[PDB]
């Protein structure tokens, strides 16, 4: 009798912290590109990475 | 007495025509086939089992070869007539003779999605449970102890 | 009448032609399994010999897909009807809501 | 050595909700009896259900009358849920006549002596015109299980009157069963449990009369524990009533008696032309 | 119980001549009044022929 | 909000209840999810296909 | 026809062993197969009269984790072998036997003292093996009468007494037809016994035990 419920899919507790760190990093790694240091292609390849 | 008499009898559906049909059904194979016949396992021979209803029952282990789920699929039934046709259905394309794919020797009757879950639940190993750490005389005693 | 909906059942039910929406308000004067008679208020009545409203509900008939199309009244005698209310439920309709 | 259970108490929460007890039970017999009794109380219990109701002004369930808000199909649908209790016979034909504005409950049905209406406020129809009336004949029967009208297509007994409307028959009066085993009193002996069966029905059967019938059926099934008119009057004048006595003798022997007539001989010849009887 | 024909194919043949010889045997049993060499449990000519094939 | 609505009535906030087998009266482990789903009947009937 | 239930005809009672049978009840009513099968299986498993071994003490051993020279087995293995012993105790409720023997060779059930009413059904049953010329074995086996399987934790060395003489039972419902209806059941019972009683007798015993519980209602 193995069912599937809404609690059977637990969200990790530190996902919010990872998302916050990632968005805080992105909020400045784009401005670093806006200063003319790196090109758009390499910036895109770094963001996707 | 005559063919017309038997025709009228079958038309009226007497209680004896069912016991007569069971005789011819006992050991007469039929061929099942799903619409896209990619490889040769899309046509296999089975032994009919008379059931009440209007749907065909298909063994859940031959669904991989037919590539058939149960969300609306239909299949066609063909009846061999001559002696050679029945012998070929029994000795060449019977469902129990085609368990290895002709593309690679690996089998094609592997269970999935319902049978593997139950066996995975049986052969599991918990840490703390009732009746842990004892000695049984054999598997029948384990079955008795579980039931 | 699905217990869990989205709130878009009223619009789908009414905007289609399956139900019987009241043209003018009033009071149900004669309800029946096949007809509904509404007595219109004096203000909504036209000046010259306006009269009443009569709705002939469609009974068992066939669709393009050979399905039944019949309406059923959801009102009673004396009930005050307002302009725009649902007076009959067509196929797959429950008190003016889509119910499939 | 087994303490057999007894019918200790039978509670009554309402006309339909009951609660029985089957003290005392030994270890391992509580569930063994509870499940086996539930599966029988749910499956096979006798009852009475409406079927074959005929209305005067209708020809099929897909029609509609005048001065009635409900539909004929809805009427046949809410007649299905009529809780009737019949003790005298197993086939009754009721009658329902009423006129005037107002609902049509189950009280308005006829007041036959051997027919009890369990729920008189069971609304059947609604009239919406003072110049309207309904008249029908409700045929109640007795059986068990569920028998739909679609199975009554034998067409080998009689023909259907156009105005006769078949109804699905839910004979089973029981609605649900919920038993629960629990520890009984000390009783100066441990390992004694009780069985508390909690049934519910449409108020057409008694809890004790249902348990004593379920147990009777269980015992009867478990008992298998062993190893292994002138044409007819011409023939009846000679004390011959069955066709076998007439077929035992040839037609020549039957024609040698003055008791047989011309019409009887013609009927015998017409019956024998089909090679069914009177073949010597 | 003719569930499989494994042993019959293992004994002799190339799985093709077996069908022909069984057809000949079943035809001689059905049309011709030749008595079967094995007891029949309400079986047909094909199953009896396949069961007689083994020796 | 679904949990609060389940708590208004006398219902388990988890969503899963314990069921019993109907053929043996035994109880399934791992309490299963029981509720009300809105099912539909599609116009693909076996009467028009056999 | 309101109380006209069908009755099975168990023509198939075929068995391929002395203590193993396969009964086939056909035809039953829809839903009675599972009911009857489960009831009789539960009764045959959890409540069945019989006698088995409860506790055995050794002459010079007072612990489970010990050993005696000259024996090819261990204390656990000989206790497990004593669990499989089948004894049909007659007359008295319980009796204590002995296993006093000093000889090279396997110790069979025939080496146990007769002790009168005690009748061993499996004289070929081997308890332990001996190899030394001077290694002697001595124990006091104690039988007892009960119903069911009682483990050790529920209760000198303890033994899980298997009072019920049934080794296993597993029913299987199928489909049966009488000339019109394919919704009828077909009960098939499979059971192996330990040799004390035939399984055909155990079915009758369980059916009688179940039927005697329904006297106050029928
Ligand atoms: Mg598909």
């Amino acid at each position: 009798g193995a069912s599937v419920g809404i609690d059977d899919m637990v969200i990790p507790e530190k996902k919010h912290e990872i998302i916050s760190e990632a968005e805080a990093e992105v909020a400045e790694i784009q401005e670093q590109f806006q200063s003319g240091l790196v090109t758009a292609g390499e910036r895109y390849n770094k963001v996707i990475d | 007495t005559t063919i017309k008499a038997a025709k009228k009898m079958v038309e009226r559906e007497e209680a004896v025509v069912w016991d007569i049909l069971d005789e011819v059904i006992r050991e007469h194979p039929v061929l099942l086939n799903r619409a896209p016949t990619l490889h040769r396992l899309g046509i296999q021979a089975f032994e009919p089992v008379l059931i009440e209803g209007k749907a065909i029952q298909l063994h859940p282990l031959v669904c991989a070869a037919y590539n058939a789920d149960f969300d609306g699929d239909q299949m066609a039934v063909h009846v061999p007539l001559t002696l050679e046709a029945q012998l070929e259905a029994r000795a060449l394309m019977m469902s129990t003779n085609n368990i290895l794919s002709p593309a690679n020797g690996e089998p094609i009757i592997v269970p999935s999605q319902d049978v593997v879950l139950g066996l995975y639940y049986m052969t599991r190993d918990c840490v703390n449970a009732k009746g842990e750490g004892m000695v049984l005389t054999g598997p029948k005693e384990a079955e008795r102890l579980y039931r | 009448k699905p217990l869990v909906g989205t709130g878009m059942e009223r619009a789908v039910a009414v905007d289609s032609g399956v139900t019987a929406v009241a043209k003018r308000g009033g009071v149900v004067q004669y309800v029946d399994a096949s007809r509904i008679v509404i007595k219109v208020n004096e203000d909504e009545m036209y000046p010259g010999e306006a009269g009443i409203d009569i709705y002939n509900l469609t009974k068992y008939t066939r669709s393009n897909q050979n399905t039944c199309i019949n309406q059923m009244p959801c009102v009673s005698l004396g009930e005050p009807v307002e302009r725009g209310d649902v007076l009959a439920d067509g196929p797959s309709t429950d008190l003016g809501e889509l119910a499939l | 050595e087994f303490l057999k259970p007894r019918l200790v108490d039978i509670e009554q929460v309402s006309s339909t909700h009951a609660k029985v007890t089957l003290e005392p039970l030994e270890r391992g017999f509580g569930h063994t009896l509870g499940n086996a009794l539930r599966r029988i109380l749910l499956s096979s219990m006798p009852g009475c259900a409406v079927t074959e109701v005929e209305i005067d002004g209708v020809l099929h369930e897909y029609s509609t009358k005048e001065g009635v808000q409900e539909d004929i199909l809805e009427i046949l649908l809410n007649l299905k849920g009529l809780a009737v209790r019949v003790q005298g016979k197993d086939e009754v034909i009721l009658t329902l006549n009423k006129s005037g504005i107002g609902p049509v409950t189950a009280a308005d049905i006829t007041h036959d002596g051997d027919v009890e209406i369990v729920k008189p406020q069971h609304v059947i129809c609604h009239l919406t015109d003072e110049n309207a009336s309904i008249s029908m004949r409700i045929k109640v029967q007795r059986g068990r299980g569920y028998v739909p009208a679609s199975t009554r297509i034998h067409s080998e007994e009689d023909e259907r009157p156009i105005g006769r409307l078949l109804v699905d028959a839910c004979y089973s009066p029981v609605e649900r069963i919920a038993y629960n085993v629990e520890a009984a009193r000390v009783e100066q002996r441990t390992d004694l449990d009780k069985l508390v069966i909690e049934m519910e029905t449409n108020g057409t059967i008694d809890p004790e009369e249902a348990i004593r019938r379920a147990a009777t059926i269980l015992a009867e099934q478990l008992e298998a524990f062993v190893d292994l008119v002138r044409s007819a009057n011409c023939l009846k004048a000679e004390a011959i009533h069955y066709i076998g006595d007439l077929v035992q003798r040839t037609e020549v022997e039957l024609l040698k008696t003055p008791n047989l007539g011309k019409k009887s001989l013609t009927e015998i010849k017409d019956v024998l032309a089909s090679r069914g009887l009177s073949l010597g | 119980a003719r569930v499989t024909v494994q042993d019959a194919v293992e004994k002799i043949g190339n799985r093709f001549d077996l069908v022909l010889v069984a057809a000949r045997r079943a035809r001689q049993m059905q049309v011709g009044g030749k008595d079967p060499l094995v007891p029949e449990e309400n079986d047909k000519t094909t199953v009896i022929a396949l069961r007689e094939i083994e020796e | 909000e679904i949990k609060e609505l389940l708590k208004l009535g006398d219902l388990p906030t988890s969503g899963q209840i314990r069921l019993y087998d109907g053929r043996t009266g035994e109880q399934f482990e791992r309490p299963v999810t029981v509720g009300y789903m809105y099912m539909l009947k599609l116009n693909h009937l076996v009467d028009d296909k056999m």
